[PDB]
RNA sequence: GUGGAAAGGCGGGCAGAGGCGGUUU
């Protein structure tokens, strides 16, 4: 079942330099070719469900009422028994390390957390409904790395003894701080009734990565990004048969993580609203 | 060879001073290309080092290329124009050698569009402190 | 003839390069989002009686590479009777074992006649480590990820040829459909997306009886010269059994292909595309 | 074990350099030992390592002298003796300083469940094996403001080179040296985040925190502060606490601490129930 | 009717300890 496809484009901006690392003696991540760095779709995806997931764990009393799903689980993990699915929020043990994954489709279906960034399960499964593209240098972005400027940066940190000051070096290629990339979040409307909560409850996370980091260290300081959306565009099921420009568009040039939810979302949205 | 000087580094600036008055009889940028522009900084360095001239005396000098540098890179040249003749007043002696090779460069330079003649005015002065350690 | 090609832009990594039934699936479960069950009906009947698709090849910066004929092998050394003959040794099995050819050096092995290998591939298959962190202790536990990387201009694109109907309403919809989903692979992380153009191109092949496919076929019959690609797949979580098809560049002697039902127990038929898709070669003696 | 979010406390404001700072790094021309400078702009900043490292430093010493007293406390602070596993080269062998990183010993809990009582582990984290306890503070790396930016456009000098000399003692032979320095009274904003992970002990956090920064007020920040290098200043913009429904809603319906012209011995001695009373009540 | 569905390269780590730009004729 399909109706569409709401379209996220914005631009990350490093506000702090930025490590993400591939193991100069820590390498962030690079093109193959070009050698230039980038973000991928992995971290981004994996970090917005970290942050949501901890989100989740902190409301699950109140929230079994819209989410019937969330009824099944206490606030906890089921590390200190090693032992699946049992009451605890953190149920899924992928191979050293616990994740809130639904068993289901039936289950995954009534849950925040799954219903949008998808669920393995046994005997079904629940795939995701957001794509989170990778993020590369923008094309500004790109001429600074033609020009010969520098766009990662080798930060060098010690170890200082308490007793002694004995100090032990090491190095962390950085993406340098101020450095623009593009991102792209493709959300697929596959419930008409489902869609609205979606959308909050990924801008919401979103929200929590400009307070939190995103990759390397971060703790001491590094990543720091910020969200730019350029756009937002809606895509209707009719606009996939016929190929003419049915897209809604909803235009945000300065708005904001928080602005696009501060009571944003009621109203820009009046026509996706409309038109289902 | 650049390594083939240091081993004669280590009366003998007499023989590179033809090199020098011959460096400083051609004035005009970009005069040379871009491997005769750093063959021209092997033979300024090594002229400077025999009557030889310390980094920091040129410190200040080497501060406001490097100030503008950032501000020419999208972000005056007399300033440093001023400061390259203030500089070379209080010698004791070889900062008139050093004045010599600036000056007919900044002259040109006075006057000349900021964003490309200063990037490549910029190569050269890092390849004459550059190469001038190398020796010494 | 005059093919329609259909180039995919890429917009990231590809999991894989899309073989020909992993492109009707991808192609399958467009039109069934998009129009309905009744569509793949007719989208199934079009190709049985009609058009017929390839498998994606790479191109790179409007080289379009197609793979080696499997006529090259047996008379290597007959079209190679032109050199010196300290140099035919080496000259022979760096043309043996490339696998792709442009359009100037594809007709030329179809007709036996010399010709060389491209110098770079254009893309790399890429080991990138990924990681799962558990939420509360946040302990690292990787594993390891295959991914296809392409140039700045290359890509990947795939033929069809058909009637222009049946493009118009059902393969031009589709790859508009799958250009913001995925093309196979991990879609979840922005893998297969891609920005569709379409062309046209010419491939000049000769007349004879024996014809290469450019896609894999599911033979009929015994096949002339040829190599086994065994693969299955996934349908909507459903394992599909590892069926034995045949590879790009094999060599069939008026042989559709044919298009397999497996039942699957799934709400819906699942079928398989394998058919031929087929340009004349001439072949040794 | 049941990690959980409450919100964030945000802390604001503009570090200043009472005597000029350096932290430094191993350009062409250019004093031998130079500052950190930020790759884009070329402006010399603080690293939130050089920040958060110190206040790490300086709590653990802190903890060393009163063991006695915060023992009571906290638990798993009589896991161990005070001083430093330096002698016996034991990663446990019951001393404060546990954990070797190459050759130098820092305060680091082995377990999960030994760095959630610990006050040094729970506030900056522990990574044992197998344990693996995330931070609960991120210390950003702290620019200039965007006055001291214009004072760089305007050609004000933002760093210097100071000259110091060690002489020998009996021939009265100078060696000289040179060292980069940020000119005394230049600016940083920076910024502290303290996740609350845990309504019961938020509150201590909090002051073990403000703790750490009065004694980094006391001490130096980086770069040979025995000297006059560091006197290092916090002046505090802002103070705020982010609900978790903040970043529901998008409201900027957030509760905040006024912290206006107050100094970090002001925030923990003279108001800490007063100023942080109205944070308790949506806690 | 897609060799698919699910998975943050991550946790902890002060560029630091010492040094009268002044001797001497
Ligand atoms: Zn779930
Ligand atoms: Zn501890």
């Amino acid at each position: 079942r399909f109706y569409g496809k709401i379209v996220i484009k914005g631009k990350i901006k490093a506000v702090t330099g930025l490590h993400i690392g591939s193991q100069i003696d820590n390498p962030v991540i690079k093109d193959p070719h070009t050698g230039l760095p980038y973000i991928p779709g992995s971290s981004l995806k994996g970090r917005l469900r970290s942050l949501f997931e901890i989100l989740v764990n902190s409301r699950l009393g109140e929230w079994r009422e819209k989410y019937p799903s969330l009824a099944n689980y206490s606030p906890g993990s089921c590390r200190p028994d090693n032992q699946e699915n049992c009451g605890k929020f953190f149920n899924r043990k992928i191979n050293r390390g616990w994740i809130h994954v639904c068993p289901d489709y039936e289950t995954a279906l009534a849950c925040p957390v799954c219903r949008l960034f998808g669920a393995s399960g046994k005997e079904s499964n629940f795939p995701s409904r957001i794509i989170v593209r990778d993020a590369f240098l923008t094309k500004e972005w790109e001429e600074k790395w033609r020009a010969g400027e520098a766009i990662t940066e080798a930060k060098i940190e010690v170890g200082i003894d308490r007793v002694t000051s004995q100090a032990n070096p090491r190095t962390n290629e950085r993406v340098v701080a101020g450095a623009e990339f593009e991102f792209e979040i493709i959300y697929n409307v596959e419930n008409t009734t489902h869609w609205r909560d979606d959308i909050k409850n990924l801008l919401t996370a979103m929200a929590l990565l400009e307070d939190s980091y995103l990759g390397g260290s971060g703790s001491r300081g590094y990543g720091k990004v910020k969200f730019i959306f350029d756009s937002f565009e809606f895509r209707p099921l009719d606009y996939y048969r016929t190929g003419k420009d049915e897209d809604i568009v909803s235009i945000d040039a300065r708005e904001k993580s928080v602005s696009d939810i501060l009571s944003g979302f009621d109203s820009l949205f009046s026509e996706v609203e409309g038109k289902l | 060879v650049v390594g083939i000087k240091k081993m004669l580094e280590g009366q003998w600036e007499a023989i590179q001073p033809y090199f020098d008055n011959v460096v400083r009889e051609a004035k005009n940028f970009l005069e040379w290309s871009p491997n005769k522009r750093l063959a021209n900084a092997v033979t300024v360095a090594a002229y400077l080092t025999s009557q030889g001239l310390k980094t920091n005396q040129v410190r200040k000098i080497l501060d406001m290329a490097r100030t503008t540098e950032l501000k020419v890179k999208r972000g005056k040249d007399d300033l440093v124009k001023m400061r390259y003749l203030l500089a070379y007043t209080v010698g004791k002696y070889s900062l008139d050698a050093f004045h010599r090779i600036l000056d007919p460069m900044l002259e040109v330079l006075m006057g000349s569009p900021k964003k490309e003649n200063f990037e490549k005015f910029y190569d050269f002065l890092q390849a004459v402190v550059a190469y001038h350690k190398f020796f010494g | 003839p005059k093919f329609i090609a259909v180039k995919l832009i890429p917009k990231g990594p590809f999991r894989d390069i899309p073989r020909a039934d992993t492109l009707f699936g991808a192609i399958g479960n467009a039109i069934s989002a998009i129009h309905g069950q009744s569509a793949v009906e007719e989208l199934v009947d079009a190709f049985v009686g009609g058009a017929r698709i390839s498998s994606a090849f790479p191109y790179s910066g409007d080289t379009y590479y197609l793979p080696k004929p499997l006529s090259v092998e047996p008379a290597l050394e007959g079209i190679l009777t032109g050199l010196d003959e300290e140099e035919r040794y080496t000259t022979a099995k760096r043309l043996r074992k490339a696998k792709y050819l442009d359009l100037k050096n594809f007709e030329l092995a179809l007709r036996l006649r010399p010709f060389t290998i491209p110098e770079e591939i254009p893309y790399a298959r890429v080991d990138v480590p990924r990681v799962v962190l558990d939420r509360v202790t946040q302990d690292s536990s990787i594993y390891f990820w295959e991914e296809i990387r392409f140039r700045e201009k290359s890509g990947v694109y795939f033929l069809y040829s058909g009637p222009r109907e049946v493009f118009d309403g059902y393969i031009a919809p589709a790859m508009r459909f799958l250009g913001d989903t995925g093309i196979g692979g991990k879609s979840t992380w922005g893998a297969g997306l891609f920005e569709v153009e379409f062309h046209e191109m010419k491939i000049d092949a000769p007349g004879s009886e024996y014809s290469v496919t450019l896609s894999n076929a599911l033979p009929t019959k015994t096949p002339v010269l040829w190599r086994l690609l065994r693969k299955g797949g996934w349908s909507f979580g459903r394992r599909k059994p590892r069926m034995t098809f045949i590879a790009e560049g094999s060599i069939v002697k008026n042989d559709p292909g044919g298009m397999e039902r497996l039942e699957l127990g799934l709400s819906h038929e699942v079928y398989v595309y394998g058919l031929t898709f087929p340009l004349g070669v001439e072949l040794p003696e």
